[PDB]
């Protein structure tokens, strides 16, 4: 009985491949949401597998921007097929877990991939050209990229790919 | 964003891709899409889950293979999944041979591995409480036989409401044999229901038990015979003694009396016979415990009680104790009482003469400081060459060889009298209820049973096998092989045995070479229950015995940690603790963690203990997990801790009886004994506002014993609708009294129960609903129920657990000194096994605290899964109680 | 062993040595020892403790100054001291300028250095509790000025009673300056204590004013004269308006009439005169608030309620003021019930006509949705031409500019009517008695003073400077210079006027540019109180008026994490909600931790929010440092957290004033009136069971407003012989009531207070002590006391730190998006400072969250050191309560 | 204890020296029931 995918995890032991890594993404619209270091107050949810570092980033979810004509902002689950559930409700839904393991042991990285969702196939390109490689595709994958972690890029099991501003119903 | 969403996982398989198609298939609940290109994994419709798998030759065999294993150390990159309930996938992966690693056990993410490692999933984004789980016939006859015993009325009032409840005419044979050979309505009468009427306090056998002398011939087992198929009984229970029983299997045996002289020969072809020994001696060699053997133990211990209840040298006491054939009642009498020698069948004086033994014995206590000399003379006193010893001849040694002036105390009938104590009347009951069911689940191919106890576990064991085996004792005792005799008395009975010699030797050489010889403590933890100061007695007195050095860490934790209270227990300072109520040494609720845990690990090092018994409820159980939780920083704790569950409530997971809940529920069924008997001399009801706090267990056994119509118990509650129903029942209940016997009514509620209807609440409840046809009122006698004097039973069980704690530390000691000795100490499984609950379960087992901790209790502040569910059934059964 | 203990710690110096020996024997209480061998450093007698220092070059200058500094950085081989109560000695230490290192700095082992360092203090062996700590008579005259103020009689009341106690014969002197000019027995009599009873309920003035033409001139200032040295009268206390107190001001300065036409002249040389503001106007300019301002803004408020409590288009309501000098009263009701526009004396229309200015608003407003217009006419409404705006000439404009049906409400009479509001009653009361100190304390050296209040502070200001500054107002507004007006009224003015004009104008491009505006969210955490809402609106609506985007976080934290309650905040849809009761976001006691901390966090930057405001009592507070301390987690909670409190308990602390305290008090002051009248009615006593939890703040207050006997608070508690005491005051209150005023009596009972002496327990032993003399009841209201609509008050000081809130969010946004966008986040001071609690002290200000969690709190289940002791003494001394 | 943090730490004990109890068996330490043991508020002397 599992609903979607909830992240990816990345684990790596050298530290300037992990900074580097989060730097990368971080150019890619991605958000530090949590960070974690070796002090007692640090709140424990993840760290095995322990790990030295962790940095959670998020690519949030796309809603349907507000007008106010000044510059455009957010809106809150007052939008337009909002569904309020028993937890949170029904909106584009993606999250990658950084792992930081120490200077010894951890084993070898393996060769699968993650196929992410984008609504801006030509825009992604563009900031890849303008930062790291671009690898050509092979099977719903629009192209693949690179970093210490390989991955692929396409569109999602709806029909195709940007209106964050949806049409209200009749 | 430009990273919107994630559409699928991406997996490469070498050349084979099969082995995780059937996993993520069976395990995950996915799908192979339709019409495959190359000879898709999407789990349902209306979501976006998806696995594409590739056979193309990117991923090595070798590789996959060497990760899988290096995996098996309990780090790589992953996929979590969101999913709910993760408890069941969990049970799923692991049974069905998969590994998994998660946060508490109870829990938070899963993460298991395939040909494509590190799978994991969440049961969520971020920390908070977790995704919600989505979606037959026969007429029976009673009969009693043999002497007198406390608890045949009990298991009468059973059989009669048992059978009757069955849908069967229950008959009542009086006079046993004799009643049975006469026949006739003077001796075969129907009993109703009402008839057996607060059965459960009177004493002896209102049925009446008679010794036939033509039974014992074929003359009068014909006309018995006759007069059951006459009176047309299809079946017969027999409650008596050993003999009692023997005749009844020869009647079995010798049921194939066809006699000429078809009807009633084709109907009552086959004879249901049933067995329960009633009997005070605890002869009977299938069963642990006889009915009224207790009873008679408790009559023997008021008395030895009230003689070390005085001052003075030259002093000796004798107590005749009735009971012919076994040693028992001497023995456990000897052991509850603290008896300096007892004269018992199965151990007679071998190597020298039983006077040179006494004398030794006796004078080594006197020498010692011992002043109130007492001995018990069995019925069934014997010398080696079978020869009974006598009173007179005991007293005159005392006389004469010592110069002890000697009073002599005889019990007689006393021994037989009274009402049956509530582990005879709990047991009679269930017994009784029990031999009705053996007697319609009864056929033709099944040998006839005899119901027994079994380590407080009611069971059936063949009659002829028992009879048997009875026999084989008194053999051996005939033939002189008295240690053979012993081996072939219960497992019980062997153990006390070992147990009363043992403690009854501080006087004699240690048992131990000096290597072997430890330093053992002992605490008390949590409210004061019977036996805590016989646990403390015997665990010590063993000590002195093997040779090792008995401390007592006075006032608990606090006690240790505040003050530094580690006491040596000397030998003539705890005389007649054995006997005493409360702590003595000094008990409190105070945990490890609450008093300095750094300061109990410094004092256990300073002291250096090589073990550690602790003698208490609850609060005692946390301790035991503080101390275990504790011994990665402190290597003094890596010893073996012991808890002996002590409790009046029985809350403690490990064990079914924790010490003092036998003397707790002798006071509360005594005190329940003069309510009901008030009420049954005004239309009253009573509330009785019982103990035992969360836990239900003493309201459900009192309910049993006292015949309360109803108890209101913690796990269940108390609803409007029952109470309504309840009530109802009770506007009925005195409807119909016109008529019967005024027994009284009550009604018990344990304070937890309900914290807005309570005992005044209800009972006010009941008189506004009674509209002046009875009234209710209420008894709240308090935190009383704790009870001075501990039980015999309290007073044995103690002894018995506490000399298997120390011989358990005895055992693990030198496994824990490599742990100790130790620094990187990782915390294994050889050393969580050392911490441990002492307990009954169906089987005497020690219980790594770990298992009950986490999975069997309620930690938080409840303090407690039941296993009295049976009971309360029966209970309700035998008031007519209707649940909702 | 072999280490069997330790004799003394060998310290080597450099050649000079002299400067540790001074540090050891200051700071640790050692001593060195008598006739020393070489040009010992002993503790103290039946001892061990030493230290030996040696001159000799062993260790150098230059590394011992290197590891010094090296330390200076928050590991080394140290020693460690057994020493009790290490909090004295890190005091010692840190003020003597040496650094020290502690655990929760509560505190377990401190740790400083000398030339030596690394010199460790321990508070026991291991963890546990630590170690036990070691070891002047002048007659007093009242009179009152001008037209009808509530509060007049509970300040004549306290002056009459302060005067009394203090030893001195009091003369109330009927019909102001007309009684003072007229003299006699007629005009002056001397009051008792029992003769002001219940005063405090008591409207207007129960002495009298009266305009004296006589004593505007010479003529009559010295026939008062006169008639003060004929009556004795040593000092006068003036309770009136501006040129009431300005006519006492020329008094004084004119007092020098010694008129010859000598014993008396000597005596009565110096004229002791004390003024107090006794004004609905609050047109005094050294005070904050004169008495009855806040009870004529409540019954204005009280009237617009009524009129917006309806349906309509075409619709306007005038609400004519009374109040001919200032416009707070009109500013203050505008702000409070969010009126369309003011007619004001410092603001008239500028930049353009009256009309034209009134139109615009009122059509703007209209135009965005609002249907009922209310615009409030100022009895010195003006235009710049300082030409008087009437009524009428407002009516035909709305009349016949506008389409609008105009109905007008004057509330003429009863602007000065009905009883003074709990704040006119509180403080007029403690106004009367500093009247009573200054006028006793008085010296002809000392200036004559006035009794202001500044900030919720009674202060003393001298009254010509009062005098002199209300003039240059005046002067202002008659010389055209409003601007300047505006400035010379009071701070609270000036920012009420700000906050009133800024809030009234989301119709009107935004005050800051578009670099400059933020998403700001605000938030309701605890149980409701009065001015949760008007924080909402105000904060809404002043953010809006920047260009901010104002979110509401609906149902506290719980709604966030469980539920994503973010929503909008829209113009419209707040309409009136600055006058509602309760909370319309939703308000629950959720913590964050208790509720999704990640979750709270991942919305947070979801939303990308650049500032909090949590309006509420406690839980909000422990919530702030909830989210402060999980800052070093997550960069989306580093920014402004700001707690503006809202407790009708006052538990929360950095504030001595929570939102709805006062509607709280409001409402139970009027309970409590009906109660006392009740007993007034019936020799009876009642028992009254005051709310505010495990603060006392309530129920000291309410006692000094409604006149309680007595006021059993929660730190406190409540002893049997107090109980007692007071139980004896009671029957003596009533044998003396024989001849006096019937105004009942009351007790106030705290529930936090006794636990086992409760209301109705109390009550019952007031009927058994009191032995049929009188009896006593109770009066228990409940959780209701929260009240409705929120005292004008509450919205008024809602709107005011709803606006400091947002400014300060302002400020420290550019500092804190630091820490924000970058992690290596160690947690500094300049991030700790954004995490703070808005509050009123003596001065408004942000206190940050760590040093009243760490130290200013019960952080614990208590959820509260007071500031009220002074009101308590006050309220005891003026009801005759003797304390234990 | 653990600052000034640290990656390992080991606590030892030279334990103070009391009054030797006899039991002839051999000799082990007694308890606080020793010979000038005068018991105070926390432990004794
Ligand atoms: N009947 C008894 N009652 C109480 N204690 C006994 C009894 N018999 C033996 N003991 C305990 O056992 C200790 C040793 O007993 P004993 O020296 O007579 O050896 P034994 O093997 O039990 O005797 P025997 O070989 O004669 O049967 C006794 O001193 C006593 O403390
Ligand atoms: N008397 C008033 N009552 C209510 N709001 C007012 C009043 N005066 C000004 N305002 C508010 O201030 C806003 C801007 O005011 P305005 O357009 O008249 O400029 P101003 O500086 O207040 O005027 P002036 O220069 O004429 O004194 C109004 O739209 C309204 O929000």
């Amino acid at each position: 009985s599992i609903s979607d995918l909830s992240f990816t995890s990345f684990v790596t032991n050298d530290d300037n491949l992990f900074e580097e890594t989060f730097n990368f993404y971080t150019k890619l619209g991605f958000h530090a949401t949590r960070s974690y270091v070796k002090n007692r107050s640090d709140f424990e949810l993840t760290g095995i597998s322990d790990s030295i570092k962790e940095i959670w980033l998020e690519s949030f979810p796309l809603s349907e921007v507000v007008e106010a004509g000044r510059e455009l902002r957010k809106p809150l689950q007052e939008s337009v097929g909002y569904e309020s559930e028993a937890l949170l409700g029904y909106p584009y839904q993606g999250g990658v877990v950084i792992k930081l393991r120490l200077s010894n042991e951890k084993n070898n990285d393996l060769p699968g991939e993650v196929t992410f969702f984008t609504a801006s196939i030509d825009k992604l390109k563009a900031k890849l050209i303008e930062i790291g490689a671009e690898i050509i595709p092979s099977k719903l994958v629009e192209f693949s990229t690179r970093d210490p972690m390989g991955d692929v890029i396409s569109f999602s099991s709806y029909p195709s790919l940007s209106k964050k501003i949806t049409s209200p119903d009749f | 964003s430009l990273f919107n969403g994630t559409s699928f996982i991406t997996l490469f398989a070498p050349n084979s891709l099969q082995a995780s198609i059937d996993f993520y298939t069976n395990f995950l609940g996915f799908a192979i899409r339709k019409n495959s290109n190359q000879k898709l994994q999407l789990e349902e419709d209306q979501n976006n889950v998806s696995i594409q798998l590739i056979l193309d030759p990117e991923h090595a065999a070798s590789v996959s293979q060497i990760d899988q294993n290096i995996r098996n150390l309990t780090i790589q990159s992953n996929i979590a999944f969101k999913s709910s309930s993760l408890s069941k996938l969990v049970k799923l992966l692991k049974d069905g041979g998969h590994p998994v690693q998660q946060s508490p056990n109870e829990i938070s993410p899963f993460e298991v591995y395939t040909v494509d490692p590190l799978g994991s999933l969440i049961g969520f984004g971020f920390k908070n409480p977790f995704a919600v789980n989505e979606r037959v016939r026969k007429t029976i006859g009673v009969m009693t036989s043999g002497g007198d015993s406390p608890g045949m009325n009990p298991f009468v009032r059973a059989v009669v409401r048992a059978g009757i409840y069955k849908g069967c005419k229950v008959f009542c044979i009086h006079e046993g044999y004799e009643g049975l050979v006469r026949g006739g309505e003077k001796y075969i009468k129907e009993t109703q229901w009402h008839d057996v009427r607060g059965w459960l306090v009177e004493g002896g056998t209102n049925i009446g038990t008679a010794r036939c002398k033509e039974f014992r011939e074929r003359s009068g087992r014909l006309k018995a015979c006759k007069n059951m198929i006459d009176m047309g009984i299809d079946a017969l229970i027999v409650c008596g003694g050993d003999g009692s029983l023997t005749g009844a299997d020869r009647f079995r045996s010798e049921w194939p009396s066809l006699i000429e002289e078809q009807q009633q020969f084709n109907t009552h072809q086959n004879l249901n016979i049933c067995g329960a020994v009633g009997s005070i001696d605890n002869d009977m060699s299938s069963t642990d415990a006889t009915i009224g053997a207790f009873s008679s133990l408790d009559r023997i211990c008021r008395a030895i009680d009230y003689i070390d209840a005085t001052a003075s040298h030259s002093r000796a006491f004798i107590v005749e104790v009735m009971g012919r054939h076994c040693g028992w009642l001497g023995l456990l009498a000897g052991l509850a009482t603290s008896a300096d020698y007892i004269l018992i069948p199965e151990k007679p004086a071998s190597s020298r003469e039983w006077q040179d033994q006494m004398c030794d014995i006796v004078g080594k206590h006197r020498a010692r400081g011992k002043r109130k000399t007492i001995v018990i003379v069995a019925e069934g006193a014997i010398s080696n060459d079978l020869s009974p010893i006598s009173c007179d001849q005991v007293k005159d040694v005392l006389v004469n060889r010592l110069g002890l002036d000697t009073r002599v105390t005889t019990l007689g009938h006393v021994q037989r009298g009274g009402t049956a104590v509530a582990f005879d009347r709990i047991y009679a009951t269930l017994q009784g209820v029990e031999a009705v069911n053996a007697v319609l689940e009864c056929d033709a191919d099944t040998p006839s049973p005899m119901i027994a106890i079994k380590e407080d576990q009611i069971t059936r064991v063949p009659l002829v096998d028992a009879v048997e085996l009875t026999q084989q004792v008194a053999k051996s005792i005939e033939s002189r092989n008295f240690k053979k005799a012993i081996s072939l008395r219960d497992s019980e009975f062997v153990e006390h045995m070992k147990n009363f010699i043992s403690t009854n030797s501080d006087h004699v050489p240690p048992s131990l070479p000096l290597e072997k010889r430890k330093k053992i403590a002992i605490i008390n933890v949590g409210a004061p229950a019977g036996g805590m100061n016989s646990a403390v007695y015997s665990m010590a007195t063993y000590c002195m015995s093997r040779g090792h050095v008995p401390y007592a860490i006075h006032n608990g934790f606090s006690g240790l940690a505040r003050h530094e209270s580690v006491r040596s227990i000397n030998w003539l300072d705890i005389e007649g603790w054995g006997s005493l109520g409360g702590s003595e040494i000094g008990t409190n609720r105070t945990l490890p963690n609450d008093a300095d845990i750094g300061m109990i690990a410094y004092f256990f090092e300073k002291y250096g203990f090589d073990g550690l018994i602790l003698v208490g409820g609850f609060e005692a159980f946390i301790s035991l997990h503080q101390l275990e939780r504790a011994r990665i920083n402190y290597p003094s704790l890596r010893i073996p801790l012991v808890l002996i569950p002590a409790t009046i409530s029985n809350n403690v997971p490990g064990t079914e009886y924790s010490l003092g809940s036998d003397t707790c529920l002798n006071s509360f069924m005594e005190y329940c004994d003069v309510i009901k008997q008030s009420a049954a001399a005004t239309n009253r009801v009573f509330v009785v506002e019982v103990q035992g706090g969360n836990s239900g267990y003493i309201a459900t056994h009192a309910q049993l014993a006292c015949g309360a119509q109803i108890s209101y118990v913690p796990e269940e509650g108390i609803s409007l609708a029952q109470l309504e129903m309840d009530i109802n029942s009770l506007k009925e209940s005195f409807a119909n009294d016109q008529g019967k016997t005024k027994s009284g009514r009550l009604i018990l509620k344990s304070e937890n129960a309900s914290k807005v209807l309570t005992t005044e609440v209800i009972s006010t409840i009941i008189d506004d609903e009674a509209s002046g046809r009875f009234d209710s009122k209420t008894a709240i006698p308090g935190h009383v129920q704790q009870g001075g004097i501990p039980s015999p039973m309290d007073r044995v069980r103690a002894s018995r657990f506490a000399i298997r704690a120390v011989s358990f530390i005895e055992r693990h000691s030198d496994r824990c000194q490599t742990f100790k000795n130790s620094i990187s100490f990782r915390q294994t499984d050889e050393i969580t096994s050392t911490a441990v609950v002492l307990g009954i379960h169906k089987q005497l087992r020690f219980t790594p605290i770990r298992q009950l901790y986490d999975f069997e209790s309620d930690v938080p502040r409840r303090m407690r899964n039941i296993f009295w569910s049976n009971v309360r059934e029966i209970s309700d059964m035998l008031s007519g109680r209707t649940s909702l």
